[PDB]
């Protein structure tokens, strides 16, 4: 079960989502466009990319079942709507064209955008592109400072609004305008923390269920010893038998 | 049990002393905020507070209030910055004695607009009035991005619902939670979204009394009733399977009696195997007759 299991057991509602996926899988039914949580298919190279992707989309949005085409929205989760508590995500249209396809106007060579290090299901890829806009999110692994954010905070010729959301290291900067203020951008900085969701690693390697495995194999050894005791009891039974035939 | 044990006597165990939200966010700022507030207010414009005290529960009415409390706690800390070098220096200063917390930084200016015209006015009080705030513009500068007064807040199944199914014209949203413990946000035509709150005693919500779980009485009594009926049906099923076990043990006793009777009968068998036979006179007499 390389499939993510233990990570999904950390939440009771997410366990209900697990059960929903379970009796979705058990009954083949008619699966026109199958649905799978993005937390499942998304693989991150490191925990840093996992934190990046867990912050790019919402935590509640992360525990949602994607729908690539709005035409079929309720046609999938008809019966299990009331059986257990679930969540879904709606998609209409987005752009998958990445910025900097060529030499363009810069010669820095400072890494790329959020769309480079993501691999997974087509529906999940489209969902994260629609919800997080990985193309417009640039990530540079070296030499990134809010000073560059403020040198770009001046309206770029691409648009007066600079960006919508930037993530870098342990920081997330959101670009916003004052509708009733001075029409001046007021970027908002939020500290982020490492998240094990969206991670390529198989559950949490640090502690996992390893101690439970150790106690399980200890009980297995004890059961084997009890089986040896039962075998010796059977040998004694056969000895009582041959005693019975001697008496006969 | 775990549904309630996290707050069984902890809400009662406050040592009869005020438990400020400064350390309720986490253990370690209460020893450093008194000394770091001046540092925050020094650089750039004076730093706005973390809004923990500015927005608080009023009159202890949190059943309807928690839905908007979660939304405002999604972005609650608002610190003002204007220089990236000053922002990094502020980050270094904040890492003074250890934070272990995520503090949003908000430099959004005050907004000037009227927010009563948008709502519909009804007998049920507006949810925001349940909260207490110092300056309306402080919350309004977040209201503009996502309006929170417009939405209709009701329970799961009641009247004045399905507005999103009805679609909004001259209105925006009518989302609401469904349950007090965990209320999925109302969405007509869209999948509902759950919201999870946090429970803490930051104000003198025990001013009248400090008795053990007055508000939690209904939840714990309902949980005990559920445990009662669950264990009663489980006792019934274990009793019936144990009665079946008693019946099968009784028929085991019957089979053992039958096999022991067979043992007596084979003992009789070789008793009658070892007996004298007196057919010699019969055979000799038959030969004589022949």
């Amino acid at each position: 079960t390389t499939d993510k299991i233990g990570i999904l057991n950390q939440d009771q509602d997410l366990k209900e989502v697990r059960d929903a996926v379970l009796m979705v899988r058990e009954h083949p039914e008619m699966k026109d466009k199958i649905l799978e949580p993005p937390i499942m298919t998304v693989s991150a190279i490191n925990a840093q990319f996992a934190a990046y992707l867990a912050q790019c989309v919402d935590y509640n949005t992360s525990k949602a079942l994607t729908v690539v085409d709005s035409d079929s929205y309720k046609l999938f989760a008809n019966p299990i709507l009331d059986k257990f508590k679930v969540n879904l995500r709606e998609l209409s249209s987005a752009d998958t064209t990445p910025p900097v396809p060529a030499e363009t106007v810069r010669d820095l060579g400072f890494e790329g955008y959020l769309s480079d290090f993501i691999t997974g299901d087509k529906r999940v890829m489209k969902m994260l592109c629609q919800t997080s806009k990985i193309h417009t999110i640039p990530v540079s692994r070296r030499e990134l400072t809010p000073a560059q954010i403020k040198k770009l905070i001046t309206p770029r010729p691409n648009g007066k609004i600079l960006f919508k959301r930037i993530i870098h290291g342990n920081r997330l900067v959101d670009i916003k305008q004052s509708a009733y203020g001075s029409k001046q951008v007021f970027p908002t900085d939020v500290s982020i923390k490492q998240t094990n969701f969206y991670q390529g690693s198989i559950m949490s390697n640090e502690q996992k269920i390893r101690i439970e495995n150790e106690i399980i194999n200890l009980k297995n050894e004890y059961n084997d010893r009890k089986s040896t005791l039962d075998a010796l009891s059977n040998q004694k039974s056969g000895y009582r038998h041959e005693l019975s035939e001697l008496a006969s | 049990s775990r549904s309630i044990q996290n707050k069984k006597v902890e809400l009662q165990n406050i040592a009869k002393g005020n438990d400020t939200f400064l350390m309720n966010f986490d253990r370690n700022m209460d020893r450093l905020l008194r000394t770091i507030e001046q540092r925050k207010n020094e650089f750039e414009t004076p730093a706005i507070g973390p809004l923990g005290s500015l927005v608080t529960i009023r009159k202890g009415f949190e059943k309807w209030t928690r839905s908007i409390q979660r939304a405002i706690s999604s972005s609650l800390n608002a610190f003002v910055v204007s220089n990236p070098k000053d922002n990094r220096l502020f980050r270094d200063i904040m890492r003074s004695c250890g934070i272990r917390s995520n503090i949003p930084i908000v430099t959004y200016c005050l907004s000037q607009f009227d927010y009563s015209k948008g709502r519909a006015h009804g007998n049920y009080p507006t949810i925001v009035d349940a909260l207490e705030f110092s300056k309306p513009e402080i919350e309004c500068l977040f209201v503009d991005l996502s309006r929170i007064e417009r939405i209709v807040l009701i329970e799961d199944k009641n009247e004045a619902r399905n507005f999103l199914q009805r679609n909004p014209v001259n209105v925006n949203m009518a989302l609401s939670l469904r349950d007090r413990r965990s209320g999925f946000q109302l969405s007509g035509g869209y999948r509902l979204d759950t919201v999870t709150y946090q429970d803490k005693i930051r104000l003198k919500v025990n001013s009248s009394s400090d008795n053990g779980t007055q508000y939690l009485k209904d939840l714990i009594e309902q949980e005990t009733k559920e445990l009662q009926n669950i264990r009663d049906r489980y006792e019934e099923k274990l009793s019936e399977v144990r009665s079946r076990l008693k019946e099968i043990d009784g028929r085991l006793k019957s089979t053992k009696n039958e096999m022991r009777k067979t043992n007596f009968r084979m003992t009789e068998l070789k008793m009658n195997v070892g007996k004298v036979v007196d057919t010699g006179i019969l055979n000799s007499k038959i030969n004589e007759r022949k």
